[PDB]
């Protein structure tokens, strides 16, 4: 009976209130209930209506945005119009009691009123309004009034016109004292515990800890520290309603298993909204005293409380490994069935997991994840809702979007839920509340099991049908209205989850939906967080335990003990993950996040770039060792069977004494590149994935940060490191310059950027636009420019993406939800078909399809879904590409003919310069292969030919020195 | 020789590359063939396990399943037939003079993924069976090579399949058992109950040596060859339907168009894989490192091996007692996610 | 079981690139990896040897040795471990990833002052660690899990050619033609053997097997484990001595030779013993098998290859968890291998 929320235990003062409630409303007067919340006057008021055949209850939850056309369309399956017009109750011989929660919570307008307030006052007053669209006066017969509501000291509270409460009769419902709580939840305990006979003597001392751990709760973790530290007894039925639970669906229970039990049940209940981990260590301890104090047992963390029935077939406490191993093959066959999605699965993620499923195994359960961007939190609710069978359903709310597209996803998925028994999970993203009256319709949603605003006149005429035809198919006996839509609302309630997604709490559309009133009290609030560092060194070294990175000398550094976050530093594995961690530590400081919780995405691609980017180094840097040492051993052996024991040989042997001497100094200094490999490869990472939004100051400070961070951790660097000399290649170099590159070398850094992410599809801020047309000659013709602001645009995305086309998408602060699978990098793979899903049906990718987007406005609005999953380049003119454009444009209009001579020759020296690389890498080949001799003297000659046209070029330097000195002081004056 | 039970501890142990998906028993010879997920295939002799036979990489993915029979004439070797992820559906040849594979050939024909292949005998040609992942059971001919016949049984894609002559039975994603007759290719009747994906479904043969479930009830039942069916899901629970008999291509009938769970074998603590059926005894394998022995007359798990893999145990098979073109040997595999393979001698 | 004798004639025949420097059997499955003179390490199938699994240029120079083991942990997922010792002065850790067939270079071994000559790795109940010689007259003892060394010190004037491990005690042969058995732990010498007059090649040592040189003399003898040690040189003897039991952290005196071999045309390279039989390569391209009984050769594999034979890898009959196939794998300078199956 503890699921059964129609059960009241007795007292003093709730028989006292719910017979004073049924004499007030047997004398057809207005009543209004008042209190903090979870007081007990929906508690109150359903037991005084439980047992009187004479009246019916209609519930209706109002919110901040509540009208008068809500409150009509919640009496329209109660009530029948008749002209004797006059409003009657469906039923002849019951009243109908309308009662109004949160009643305070309706807004103002700028003239100080509220609609559904005087809306009320005149049906109290005048028994009846005027029905809008026919301008008549109708009647109201048989509906009584109850409203419930705090007191306006409360956030979010209004005062109410003096002309509402004068016909309404104030009741104050207070909080219980800690004796009559003690003695409900005792009582409580005893009826859980009949199910466990050998420790019916601990009921009471369980029951005193439970409500002194509620009341150290409410006094410690208050309002002033976050806004949503609300407790109350819902708390504690909830703490009971788990704990019977897990009784209920476990094994053989022993007193320190029923203990540790409990502790679960507190920590899911009173420890899942904290943010801090202060408050964390608080609750911990807070237990510990509990117990100690009240029931005279191991480690009490959450980490150490993992109480799962995935393994066994009972709800019992599990080992840390098999969970992980279980749920390691278990997201492997995920990762087949449903999305391809690269995860590491940690002990927070292995946490998460389960108290999503306990809060997916309830009835009427739902829950509000709140935490970073790209945590893990949809990804991990639809993984829970594949292991329960659940249905996941996506809203695709795009832009363009308005109240009849989601009335539609939401009635599809009720109809599915009731009619076709489909255990649905709806995922609510934060940004698919478009605006106000979409997070109306989900508190109407969740407040009852029904939204009466989207079933009227022929819709409900036709669902009655529909529901009478299932009805008829299962057999069960039933034919009335009443019990056959409260059949609708149970079967809504049993096969509906709703889980909220939240990125950033503190937004003001976001904090409406943390405080709605239905969404806080029915949901079961999830604050993830951003990623502690425990997780990100779990995850890190999991990334980072796959790919060669120790394979030098590694002293370990004397660092203090509260500097490292992983294990004690005992190779190259750690000290790379605790500097990836420091790093991120560091950003987000110097970057004034605040307390906007910071998203890992910035440390996983971090994580993935430098781990491509050493096993390609890596590989390369064996390779061309190997091929030099080879070369250097046939060279060494041609001369020795030369002088043991033919004049184009010996020639051939002379000319390749430069050639010998580069080897031998690469040989040498192959030490020194192994030395310095791995610092390289992640300053490299830290630029493609941190560095894209940062102008060259802030990139130059947070590289010396960076540098430092990791001579700390004793891991050697390039000490002349640049970003072009190690990750732009000439042949690049040259695309890009012809393409319409400028010549700025942060230009240079940001294409880079842009063109080395394979992984993430890349954001353009270019005022000027030149990097569409940069990448549309990159492309030539088939590049294919399209917009967010354009009509058309889903179907040639899907044209393109059939054909492989290169997308570049203007416009990318109007981001179209539907592309976020393309943003997300979601794909589907049928054998050697890869199929992504944009719009509402499937689309081919054909492989060659890319993706970029870009923005010429400046500060402007990125969604977090977008912000957190783009590599965002900002393309800013500074000095040097000032100073440059200056430059040109006056030696293009003082003398026309010097200036493209010059540009002429720098093209010429640097291809030529290209041309003589290739060349040696030419002869380094042939030489690996081994006529030949006559080849090898052709390139000798040519390479000599190059080196003297680049000797005899090199003599108009002086005269374009010249010129940037004569027009240094304009440039300097310009910028 | 029929109410043989493995024992507790398996007498020889098979070592594999990669996760083992499938494993098969020879008739004839004491050869055992072993799949892999990395995407070989292998055959280890049942008495020198520490070296195989052969073992080649054919399918470029993951094995999914594979079977083998040995083909009889009115007027003579081992036929394996082998599908995987890659698209393709190989068909080898077994010599026995040189014990080395031979590839007959490859089928194609799937849009997505092949699941479950099986093959029979019927009056001098053999037919392979096939259900993918595009919603289709496409059933090929060895001979010709040329499709047959392609069906839709299932709204969703079928994950195993079973013949029984002209009759097949299907269990796909959609948490429904369909069976219907294939010459015709038309639905006889649909099978629901279970809510997880079904894992394997096969036919109950008949028998004759007193078994509950193998024995038809009346006439009609034995005239029609079958009577109940065993399936396995991700419920974590074995299922025994029944077969309504239908109006006889045969007509399905309105009021016998469902199944009826005739049991409801519970007990593992995951997904049931795969299942087999040897005499009263039923043989069923999961995730939970574990391998029942479930009884059909007390209906009721009798052995349990506990912890038999450190990992998945994928699959595992006996051999057929409702041929008798096929003796009945007391062998017993079973493969396992672990790389690991574990044979029970005798 | 273990008294098997070889095929007279090659079952499979596998070319490299270079010469074979080192050749090491998967305990598990038909799997043979080869390192070769160029340092590229290769993975072929003993039933598809026309293609390798997986190929990676591992060092820049010539390989010296190699070894291979299988991971036994109570707790931690098993895989195997390749330690392969080059002339750069450094030795790297691989790792099998049979799942896709490729190779993972967990970590590498930097600190000889020389060319690594011989490698020899072990597994405790929970730890593993890492033997290795080089010509800097030093041997170093790193640990697997940590990745830096744990022990160093010289155990001969001169350099180190070949090394085995056992336990707490490491036998060590030099260019010298004198041995040493030293105590790991304590970095301290137990006991020194001379007689040869040529350097010597491969020292391994002998464990008891449940024989004359596997059966425990005293009940002494049994608790310390170690009574018998088999030694090759270029001298074209193999001299089986015995170890004398120190005063026990031990506290240090010379090595009996209680048997002899003789008929090797050339110097010996590599020595390979399962069961009562012993086999053993040298320069003349032949490979002899010798009774531990007798001590005299019983069979002979000549004319296996052109060029000299290099070493040759046999599965250990002492360890539980490691399965004694009936298989052999030598290699040559002749850029080829044979394998002799069943
Ligand atoms: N007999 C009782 N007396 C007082 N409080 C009770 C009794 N039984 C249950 N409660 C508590 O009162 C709470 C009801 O609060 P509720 O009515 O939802 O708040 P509100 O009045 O704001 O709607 C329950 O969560 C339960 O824990
Ligand atoms: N445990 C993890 N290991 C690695 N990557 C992760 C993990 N959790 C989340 N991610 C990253 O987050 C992305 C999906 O997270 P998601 O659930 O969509 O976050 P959100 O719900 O905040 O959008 C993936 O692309 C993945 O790279």
């Amino acid at each position: 009976e503890v699921m059964r929320p129609d059960i009241v235990i007795p007292t003093i003062d709730t028989i006292k209130h719910e017979k004073i409630f049924y004499d007030l409303l047997n004398s057809k007067r207005g009543i209004i209930l008042c209190g903090p919340p979870g007081s007990g006057k929906t508690m109150i008021m359903n037991n005084a209506l439980r047992n009187s055949s004479l009246y019916d209850v209609v519930g209706i939850n109002f919110s901040k945005d509540t009208t008068t056309e809500h409150i009509l369309s919640a009496l329209h399956r109660h009530t029948n119009y008749v002209t004797t017009l006059t409003l009657l109750p469906k039923s002849d011989i019951k009243n109908l009691v309308l009662f109004c929660d949160e009643i305070n919570l309706p807004k103002l307008d700028k003239y100080g009123s509220q609609n559904v307030v005087l809306f009320l006052r005149q049906l109290m007053e005048k028994q009846g309004f005027w029905k809008t669209p026919e301008n008549k006066w109708v009647t109201i017969e048989r509906i009584h009034i109850v409203g419930a509501c705090n007191p306006p000291t409360d956030p979010g509270r209004i005062p109410m016109s003096e002309r509402f409460t004068r016909h309404a009769a104030i009741l104050y419902l207070g909080y219980p004292s800690g004796k009559s709580l003690s003695q409900i939840y005792e009582i409580y305990y005893k009826a859980i515990f009949k199910l466990v006979p050998e420790f019916r003597s601990y009921t009471e001392p369980f029951a005193r800890a439970s409500v002194h751990l509620y009341n150290e709760c409410k006094a410690r973790y208050s309002t002033g520290l976050q806004s949503h530290y609300l407790f109350s007894p819902r708390e504690l039925t909830r703490l009971v309603r788990g704990v019977y639970t897990a009784i209920n669906t476990g094994p053989r229970q022993t007193l320190r298993s029923l203990i540790r039990l409990w502790a679960y049940e507190a920590w899911r209940i009173f420890a899942d909204r904290l943010v801090g981990v202060k408050e964390k260590n608080s609750f911990e301890q807070l237990l510990y005293e509990t117990v100690d104090k009240y029931l005279p047992l191991g480690n009490i963390s959450s980490t150490s409380l993992l109480f799962s029935g995935l393994l066994s077939l009972d709800f019992k406490e599990v080992n840390k490994t098999d969970l992980v191993n279980f749920i390691e093959e278990r997201f492997k066959t995920f990762c087949d069935e449903e999305l391809e999605v690269p995860m590491v699965i940690h002990e927070s993620m292995v946490d998460h997991i389960l108290r999503i499923d306990r809060a997916l195994k309830q009835v009427q359960g739902h829950m509000m994840l709140i935490g970073a961007s790209r945590t893990g939190k949809t990804i991990l609710t639809r993984f829970v809702a594949w292991l329960n069978g659940l249905k996941i359903v996506q809203p695709k709310i795009h832009r363009h979007s308005n109240l009849s597209d989601f009335d539609m996803i939401l009635k599809k998925a009720i109809s599915d839920c009731s009619l076709k028994e489909s255990r649905t999970c709806l995922i609510i993203d934060e940004s698919n509340i478009l605006e106000t009256a979409f997070l109306e319709r989900m508190n109407t949603l969740l407040a009852n099991a029904d939204i009466p605003d989207l079933f009227q006149g022929e819709e409900y005429d036709k669902l009655l049908n529909n529901l009478r035809n299932k009805t008829r198919s299962l057999g069960l006996l039933l034919d009335t209205e009443q019990e056959l839509y409260d059949w609708f609302v149970g079967e809504i309630a049993k096969n509906l989850h709703v889980v909220f997604t939240i990125c950033d709490p503190t937004n003001n559309k976001s904090s409406a939906m943390i405080s709605s009133p239905a969404l806080f009290n029915r949901c079961i609030i999830n604050w993830m967080g951003d990623w502690d560092t425990k997780t990100m060194s779990q995850v890190a070294n999991n990334m980072v335990d796959v790919v060669p990175m120790e394979f030098t000398d590694f002293i370990v550094p004397e660092v203090n003990k509260e500097l490292v976050f992983t294990e004690p530093i005992q190779t190259i594995r750690d000290a790379v993950v605790n500097i990836l961690i420091h790093f991120d530590r560091n950003f987000y400081q110097k970057m004034k996040v605040g307390v906007n919780p910071r998203s890992p995405g910035y440390f996983i691609d971090g994580l993935r770039a430098l781990v491509k980017l050493v096993t390609a180094k890596y590989q390369d840097l064996q390779e061309n060792q190997r091929f030099v040492n080879v070369g250097l051993e046939k060279l060494n052996e041609s001369v020795l069977k030369v002088n043991e024991l033919l004049d184009r040989s010996i020639s051939l042997v002379k000319s390749l004494t430069f050639e010998k001497e580069r080897w031998l100094n690469t040989t040498k200094q192959f030490s020194k590149t192994s030395q310095e490999l791995i610092g390289n490869c992640i300053i490299s990472s830290i630029y493609e994935t941190y560095f894209g939004h940062l102008n060259e100051r802030e990139r130059g400070d947070m590289l010396v940060i960076l540098k430092r961070l990791l001579g700390k951790f004793a891991v050697k660097y390039d000490v002349n490191y640049r970003f072009i000399d190690y990750l732009v290649t000439l042949d690049e170099k040259m695309k890009w310059l012809e393409c319409g590159l400028d010549k700025n070398d942060y230009f240079l850094e940001n294409m880079s950027i842009v063109m080395n992410s394979q992984d993430a599809v890349p954001f353009l801020l270019d005022p000027s636009s030149h990097m569409i047309t940069v990448i549309s000659n990159y492309y030539g013709n088939k590049t294919v420019l399209l917009s967010f602001l354009e009509e058309g645009f889903v179907k040639r995305l899907e044209n393109a993406v059939r054909f492989g086309s290169v997308v570049i998408i203007q416009d990318g602060e109007f981001f179209d939800p539907i592309i976020s699978r393309l943003i997300s990098r979601e794909f589907n793979h049928a054998g050697n078909r890869v199929t992504v899903e944009i719009g509402d049906h499937e689309v081919d990718v054909s492989g060659d399809f890319k993706l970029f987007i870009h923005s010429c406005d400046p500060s402007g609005d990125i969604p977090i879904f977008l912000r957190s999953r783009v590599r965002l380049v900002h393309f800013v003119t500074n000095k040097e590409s000032i100073e440059t454009r200056i430059f040109d444009i006056t030696l293009t209009e003082e003398n026309a003919e010097m200036q493209r001579k010059r540009e002429d020759l720098i093209k010429l020296n640097t291809e030529y310069r290209l041309k003589l690389k290739n060349l040696e890498k030419r002869l380094l080949e042939e030489l690996n292969n081994s006529e030949l001799m006559v080849t090898l003297n052709n390139l000798k000659k040519e390479a000599m030919n190059i080196e003297k046209k680049l000797s005899e070029s090199e003599e108009f330097f002086p005269q374009f020195d010249n010129l940037v000195e004569e027009y240094s002081i304009i440039g300097k004056h310009s910028v | 020789v029929l109410k043989w039970i493995p024992r507790n501890l398996p007498s020889c142990l098979i070592n594999v590359e990669s996760s083992v998906t499938s494993v098969k028993l020879h008739p004839n010879l004491p050869i055992v063939f072993v799949a892999t997920d990395h995407g070989k295939l292998y055959a280890f002799d049942l008495f020198n396990y520490t070296i195989p036979l052969a073992s080649l990489q054919s399918h470029t993915k993951a094995i999914t399943s594979m079977d083998v029979l040995f083909t009889n004439y009115t007027n003579n070797y081992l036929v394996i037939v082998t599908a995987s992820k890659d698209l393709q559906i190989h068909v080898f040849k077994w010599v026995s003079e040189e014990c080395k594979f031979q590839q007959i050939r490859s089928l194609l024909g799937h849009e997505h993924i092949v699941s479950a292949v099986k093959i029979w005998q019927k009056n001098n040609d053999v037919h392979i069976a096939s259900c993918s992942r595009d919603q289709t059971v496409k059933i090929w001919d060895f001979h010709n090579g040329w499709s047959l016949k392609t069906f839709q049984p299932h709204s969703q894609w079928v994950r195993s399949i079973d013949v029984l002559g002209d009759y097949i039975i299907s269990g796909s994603h959609d948490t429904t058992l369909r069976l219907t007759h294939w010459p015709s290719g038309n639905g006889l009747s649909v099978g629901t109950g279970h809510e997880f994906p079904i894992e394997k479904v096969k036919f109950i043969h008949f028998i004759e040596d007193e078994i509950r479930f193998r024995t038809p009830s009346t006439d009609r039942y034995k005239n029609w060859g079958m009577q109940y069916c065993v399936s396995a899901s991700r419920d974590r629970t074995i299922k025994i339907w029944e077969i309504p008999l239908p109006t006889l291509a045969p007509i399905p009938n309105p009021t016998d168009s469902n199944f009826r769970c005739v049991l409801t074998l519970k007990g593992h603590l995951s997904w049931v894989r795969d299942i087999s059926i040897r005499g009263q005894y039923l043989f069923s394998c999961a995730d939970d490192k574990s391998v029942r022995c479930w009884d059909l007359n007390t209906g009721q798990c009798l052995h349990v091996w506990e912890k038999l893999h450190t990992g998945f145990v994928n699959c595992l098979d006996l051999d057929v007692d409702f041929d008798s073109n096929v003796t009945p040997r007391q062998m017993m595999v079973t493969g396992g996610l672990d790389c690991k393979s574990n044979v029970f001698m005798r």
